[PDB]
């Protein structure tokens, strides 16, 4: 009770794990083309190629 | 979890007198007279504001370095997995893919 | 009722010639918005043809504001002290429209004056105090009072229908009374704008 | 650990030490011990602070 | 402050009026107005009455324990302590001090003296007999007991009152001689009023 | 009323304005920014504290006068170590000196607050009366050459106990009728504080050089301090007594002669247990103790726990809720809300002050909060949810954000979600955009 | 650049300053009811408080001794009363206790000299304090220089009064005496305030110091109105409020004086400044320098 | 610093010469040189003269217009101290003193003496301030008639310092006790014998 | 510590034993007991001997041997030291005091008392051992004879107590106050009533 | 590593250090004009001094106390004298005017030791001494422990001399003595400066 | 503003008196001797010195800011208007042209 408190941060970590599970969507649909702009379905095999 | 370290060092700084003979202030202005308790006060006041002056300053540069770390990560995301890299065992070892 | 002290009723703390400056001061200030309390001369019977009226003996609480309007003088002063009984000290301000006197000893006032009665063919000055208002065996003592001091207020005013703020409190151990002379056109009216 | 037993303001005796037994039996029994061992409550550590 | 001497009290019966006398150093002694303080629970360290500098306006906290005379004369003045219409709650060990003072037991500025509002008792013994206040001088005892039974470590030239036998003495070379007497004059807060030069 | 004022001064030396802090936290922000201006987002401007709702002092078990009257007629003044030690119990406190206080010559205290102890509850108060001068009573203190200052009692931080000490040239000698109590100088098994050995040993066997050149450890002298009688104006007398107040567990039989007041649960009170003072709210026992240690300061320096005087429960203390001011509020560019984020606190004790105030109505100078929001940041008041949300404006924390978009108020309004008073929710991490793995 | 001389002023009119009434130890008494003299219009030794610097207990506030004799002032009042030792403690933040806080007390907010000396002669009717009573506690924000006559319980304790009467549940009433010498602690002191008073309108009393009147556009140490500092000497470029006239910067510094001789405001601007940047080749060769 | 007996003085006309009487104070008798000081109640103390030990050389200030001469004696030690050709303006309170002193009424050396020149007059003029009639009659006894009528507005036990006679008298519990009279054994400045004592 | 009381000492012969009493200060009285220092110009200041409470059992430097004895008897509360086996190598001046602690040379403790054996090279009142501290109040003087040099000085308003001599002036202006104390009462044998009161 | 033992000094010759006039307390007089005696082949006496535990002043510089068996000096001068209580208050450095500067001082460069306490021994002559005069201003700047006799004065004014004349226009002669009782804070004591 | 801020934040900070009973340096020079002055000088030194370490300490911040992203823009400078950048979020957002 010194005034030694501590506040959570705006994005906690439920909402940066669901960022991450989107940024996970997109890598496997799109590729990298969901942060570069639309997001495309490109088939996981040939996004490899 | 340094961060609840270095709360928990600004309540040991509490345990320091500066001086002092006590580190609580409500009883030196009730136990001393002025010449003694204004003193000892200042003294606790002064170390206090040194301590928090080295918490803060700590603090900040660990959110400047912090701020650089979550630099690298934010480029590590996109240059990883928003892109591909073209910087050699940046993403790993071996080749990127 | 009440009316609100509408961000007015500050002092000067200081005497020091600033200039386009900020300072962060804490004394005794009239509270922004705070409640200002009316008081009006509340009429009793026993009349007497003489309109007689009341008035408590007001709590003094860390420095008061004051303030009144004239429209001929109607008010004579005012007067701090204690109880009032002529066997307390207390200082009497007489304005009696002409130049202020201060004087500080045992004095009384009720709610009935005797040679404090509205000019007519009485007084229209008088620079003593009231003399029908001691009850002896006074002992007091000062060494700052004088009776022609202030004629930089007067009892009088040049017009009338105007507002006269005093902010009364002791600071340092001297006596200050800090004011500001306003027109309203309304009695029901004071200023909206700082003081 | 050892918590506090004693705390009286009376003062402090201890330069050399006994320790009081009973190492003396009414009986005339020389045979029958009760008290009469050099291993019983005979025995105690000293050490040292 | 330390140091208050107490006289008066004695054994009085409720009502009427009981005056105590006093003396102290100038920073109590010298007051125009000095009060009440007490010790004995139910009624501690309780001041609740008392009376203006000039003018006869009396005052008392809403306990209604009396309204008691702080008798002073604006001319060359001590204090005496008058109270008037006593009650039983008014039994105590009295101190005589300036108003906004607190004598009080732990350290006793003094001994006080003994209020007793019904008979017997009395301040060890009908209030008149031994006890003295504090020392004034450079150092003091208390009764001659005190003195004579273990002043052996008091070093020659030491110079000692016994203020429970007024006694003025000097340690010399294996005993003590008194001074006693040259001219005696009497007891402070005589008549403090006309000799208002 | 004093109140903090940001007074404007101009060419002239005229305050031509000024903004009354203790006021709307809106005053606060400019107050603490030291300007007239505000910019659109978060200021921390001021702090909540709980105000004390009560101060608990409790009455004696026994009433009796404490007997300190037997000491100051005339007494043994034994040593300055071994004291002429009187058992004071069973009364209603006669501490009372300290309380209003004197002027004292010494008013060093540990462990207890002197000027609450006839709030202050003890089971057993030892009055240690002793005489010293001028040249003695400084010894009382750490440091400085001396003769009693440099061997046993000082006065520890540590001590659980008061030295008194004022000016009267009352009493005079009985201090050198000490001989049961004696202790080392020079000593080759050690020194352990107050002994009463007055022993036997005999030696010329030194350890540094020794027997003509000035060696120690060549002598066995013991020591034992009193006092020295007043020869001349400035070996001044003062009288000492020490208080050795006993906090430790037992039923209390000595406190003050002020009216119990019983324990008050879930307010801020002021407090004053078993040595144990400050302002905190009392609750009862979930900690373990052992029966040594049944009262508890931490390393803060503030009350942990405390054993109760008079009854047989440990009490569990917690210094009084208190938390930030987070005021949200515009630039001056607009006209100013003021929505305040109480940190860390439910939304069903909001005020700033809980059954208590700041001489100032019970919020600053509302009595009421309304539009109050339970965040997870504490409560936000001034605020009301919506369920019309944006990607943040102004952020609160936690996925609490607000907004403030010329609403004709939006942290200082009442919610709708079918009018443009869209003022606080959760964030919404954007919106979703449809694909599907092909 | 560094000050050529130190300014000293006299001022409009020059007499004789009547010190004498604390000086020449007339009388003391009445601490809240003076018996003093104002100094005004004049040229003031203080060769008691200049010469001298031992006496009892010489304690200066908002100046130490024997610098009088730089300073002008508004107006300064020679003031005297009797306290004992205990209470000349308590015009300093001095002690607690029963002593009081309240037997005048003098923060270095305001200036003036209190100076503590025994030759405790001549002084009547002062052994009682009587004809004035003050209160400790009031409601009406107690300061020295005031007299009270108490009707009312002053009710502020700790724990509240009706119920457990404890701390501040009295009547406080206070007019202090003092006695003679006896022993320690127990010692009277006369006591010689000199109030020195610095407010706007132009300084009247000065030292006899050194005529440096009118001496102006040089950097200068000046001593206006008990206000010092160091600077250039010029006429003021702005406006003012009358009442508001000598200056109290952001560095709580003065700028501004109102001028002892002159009806004018005298401002003080900053002496002659700039860095110093030299350049030096290496030791390969000579050592020549450009200075920027 | 306290204490210094002056004496001597008087009205003189201008020119002449004039001698004070001093019972000269370790203060000033020891200097290397006692002269003069000069004060009036229209001005505080100022220095007047003082002289450089064996030999012709004295120095007096503007303070006077007098050509004042100071001589002194080496051994069994003196000083002889003769003002000179006095002008009206010379009037004024003097005392025995070296240029540097630290006086004070509280550092007092008495009243000193008034000289002055071509007044044909006595009285102490060219005022601006008080020193008012002086008197007598004070809380610090200066009078017999404080030791009768003011010993009862002091604490019963205290040692009273009568500065006009320089005794202690006794004020004791319950009543007073004067101490015996004695021989009058005058004062020297200095005298040979303190190394054979 | 300062101002010890002794009796006892001068000539004595080689061998037998030479008995001191001595009295003192809390500080001093209250420890182990009062033993010897002393000190000579051929003998550099040391401590003797001394004691751990009464027993068989006390001790000695081997700079300095003797089976010395330090006693305290019941009937008066002082301390008797006691020199066994005196040899002329004793001559010195010796303070009776406890073993902790010294006496400064920057300070003087008592008189102390002077002891020589087998000659006379001391026991001459005056000097070392037999000129030091005893008590006062303001002042004191060895005697008359040394009082005197307040008649040297002017010098006046001094509470002299010939700490020597047992006698009380007053330095009176222009005189010094001869005053009478009254007889002498020997100091009795300890008994504890005091805390009868 | 920590020290197990300090270095033993011992002079080369037996003879006791002559502190004897000063400690059979003579010949305290003036405060300048000083009864000093040069003390220096021999052996000390200073474990008694730090084992007295005593004095109201024991202000050491320079040399260590309960160290200073051990600690050997190239000259000690006992300078003995009376001042009263006020000059004895002012020994320390940082005093009010510069006047207090040539009443009494020992600087805390000065090395040594100041012994004071509460012996109020020896009377007369703190001002009745002859020898005992000093100087405010030379134009030299004598510095204290200085004494001299001179024809010339350091004259110069806070306001220029001769015609007008302010403060330092003094012959700067000086003495000051005191008599006890007269006042307050003019009590003797005894002080030893070693 | 921070410039600014920090060079105003400096100048106020002259108010302070760290335990001292008086800022004003001048006035303090001037008008009180050792006993007072000396006591007031030692506490404003000390107070004032962590002041000015503590506007060092945020200009060596500030500069420790500044000079990584100005390291940061240079090579932005070179990868972005000189020639092609091969990182992808480092030369504006989409694909770097």
């Amino acid at each position: 009770f010194n005034g030694l408190t501590v506040l959570p941060p705006l994005l906690t970590d439920e909402m940066i794990a669901q960022y991450t599970s989107a940024l996970l969507a997109g890598t496997i649909t799109s590729g990298w083309t969901f942060g570069a702009g639309p997001a495309l379905q490109i088939p996981f095999p040939m996004q490899m190629a | 979890n340094q961060n609840a370290q270095a709360l928990n060092t600004l309540v040991k700084q509490l345990s320091s007198n500066f001086g002092a003979i006590s580190s609580v202030l409500n009883d030196i202005l009730s136990r001393l007279d002025p010449p003694e308790a204004e003193v000892q006060i200042d003294r606790l006041i002064t170390g206090r504001l040194q301590s928090l002056q080295t918490y803060v300053t700590q603090q900040l540069i660990r959110a400047a370095e912090i701020r650089a770390s979550a630099n690298l990560a934010a480029t590590k995301m996109s240059e990883c997995v928003l892109g591909q890299s073209k910087r050699v065992d940046f993403c790993g070892k071996g080749y990127h893919l | 009722a009440y009316t609100n002290s509408f961000t007015r009723g500050v002092y000067y703390p200081d005497k020091v010639f600033r200039s386009s400056v900020l300072h962060s001061t804490q004394d005794l200030f009239l509270p922004f918005f705070s409640n200002v309390t009316w008081f009006h001369a509340i009429h009793v019977s026993g009349t007497n043809g003489t309109k007689r009226f009341d008035n408590p003996v007001l709590p003094f609480n860390d420095g008061v504001y004051f303030a009144s309007t004239e429209k001929s003088n109607i008010i004579r002063g005012w007067i701090f002290g204690t109880t009032l009984d002529s066997k307390t000290q207390s200082l009497l301000i007489v304005n009696n429209a002409t130049n202020v006197v201060i004087k500080v000893c045992e004095f009384q006032f009720c709610n009935d004056p005797f040679l404090g009665v509205y000019y007519h063919k009485n007084n229209k000055s008088w620079m003593e105090s009231e003399f029908r208002v001691y009850s002896s065996a006074n002992n007091c003592t000062f060494e700052y009072v004088s009776q022609p001091f202030l004629m930089d207020l007067e009892g009088k005013q040049g017009n009338f229908k105007n507002l006269r703020e005093f902010v009364f409190k002791n600071i340092d151990g001297y006596f200050k009374i800090y004011s500001k002379h306003t027109p309203i056109n309304l009695v029901r009216d004071l200023p909206q704008g700082f003081s | 650990a050892l918590e506090p037993l004693v705390d009286l303001p009376i003062g402090i005796n201890i330069t050399r030490f006994q320790t009081l037994l009973a190492l003396h039996r009414s009986y005339l029994t020389p045979g029958d011990s009760s008290s009469g061992w050099t291993a019983g409550a005979a025995a105690y550590y000293v050490g040292y602070l | 402050q330390v140091q208050l001497v107490e006289s008066g009290g004695g054994l009085v019966q409720a009502g009427g009026s009981l005056r105590l006398s006093c003396a102290a150093s100038g920073i109590i002694f010298g007051r125009n107005a000095m009060g009440w303080y007490r010790q004995a629970p139910g009624k501690e360290r309780e001041l609740v009455a008392g009376i203006t500098r000039r003018g006869s306006i009396t005052y008392y906290a809403d306990s209604v324990k009396g309204r008691f005379t702080i008798s002073r004369d604006n001319a060359k003045n001590t204090v005496y302590l008058q109270m008037n219409s006593l009650k039983p709650e008014d039994t105590a060990v009295y101190y005589c001090a300036a108003d906004p003072a607190s004598p009080a037991p732990g350290d006793y500025w003094g001994q006080g003296t003994q209020v007793t509002v019904s008979s017997g008792a009395g301040g060890s013994g009908g209030s008149s007999g031994s006890d003295g206040a504090s020392g004034s001088r450079v150092t003091a005892f208390s009764n001659m007991d005190d003195m004579l039974q273990k002043a052996h470590l008091v070093i020659e030239g030491t110079f000692i009152y016994l203020r429970d036998s007024t006694e003025f003495f000097i340690r010399v070379r294996d005993g003590w001689k008194k001074l006693q007497l040259g001219e005696l004059i009497p007891i402070p807060a005589d008549s403090p009023p006309p000799p208002a030069l | 009323q004093p109140r903090t004022f940001l007074l404007k001064y101009n060419e002239n030396g005229t305050i031509t304005d000024a903004v009354d802090c203790a006021l709307d936290p809106l005053s606060e922000t400019k107050c603490t920014l030291k300007s007239f201006t505000v910019e659109k987002g978060i200021y921390q401007t001021s702090n909540f504290r709980v105000q004390p709702t009560e101060s608990i002092v409790r009455f004696p078990n026994i009433t009796n006068l404490c007997p300190f009257g037997e000491v100051f007629n005339a007494t043994r003044f034994a040593s300055v170590y071994a004291w002429n030690r009187k058992r004071i119990s069973n009364c209603v406190a006669d501490y009372s000196v300290l309380y209003n206080s004197a002027s004292f010559s010494t008013f060093k205290c540990y462990g207890v607050s002197p000027t609450k102890l006839n709030d202050l509850c003890f089971t057993n108060v030892y009055a240690d009366s002793f005489v010293i001068r001028g040249d003695e009573v400084r010894q009382i203190a750490p440091g400085q050459t001396g003769k009693i200052a440099d061997y046993n009692y000082k006065l520890p931080d540590d001590f659980t106990g008061c030295v008194i000490a004022w000016n009267s040239n009352n009493l005079d000698s009985k201090v050198g009728g000490n001989y049961n109590y004696l202790y080392r100088l020079f000593r080759k098994s050690n020194l352990k504080p107050f002994e009463r050995d007055i022993s036997t040993e005999i030696y010329q066997a030194g350890s540094t050089p020794c027997n003509g050149v000035e060696g120690f450890n060549c002598y066995f002298p013991l020591q034992s301090y009193g006092f020295q009688p007043t020869n001349g104006v400035g070996y001044q007398p003062y009288r000492v007594v020490v208080l050795s107040f006993e906090l430790l567990h037992a039923p209390a039989t000595v406190c003050g002669p002020k009216k119990s007041t019983n324990l008050v649960k879930n307010k801020c009170v002021n407090f004053n247990f078993n040595g144990l003072t400050g302002t905190g709210v009392l609750t009862e026992s979930n900690k373990k103790f052992l029966p040594f240690q049944q009262f508890g300061r931490d390393i803060a320096d503030t009350t942990d726990a405390v054993r109760d005087p008079q009854t047989l429960e440990i009490l569990d203390i917690t210094p009084c809720s208190f938390g930030g001011v987070s005021v949200i509020t515009p630039g001056t560019n607009t006209s100013n809300q003021v929505a305040v984020l109480y940190q860390d606190v439910n939304c069903t004790e909001v005020p700033v002050a809980i059954h208590a105030d700041q001489l100032t109505p019970t919020w600053r100078v509302y009595s009421t909060g309304s539009n109050v929001f339970q965040t997870r940041a504490g409560c936000l008041i001034g605020a009301e949810h919506v369920n019309n949300s944006y990607e943040c404006d102004i952020p609160i924390g936690a996925g609490i954000c607000a907004s403030y978009q010329t609403q004709t108020n939006s942290p200082r309004a009442a919610a709708s979600v079918a009018s443009q008073s869209i003022i606080a929710y959760t964030m919404s991490l954007g919106a979703e955009n449809s694909v599907a793995y092909s």
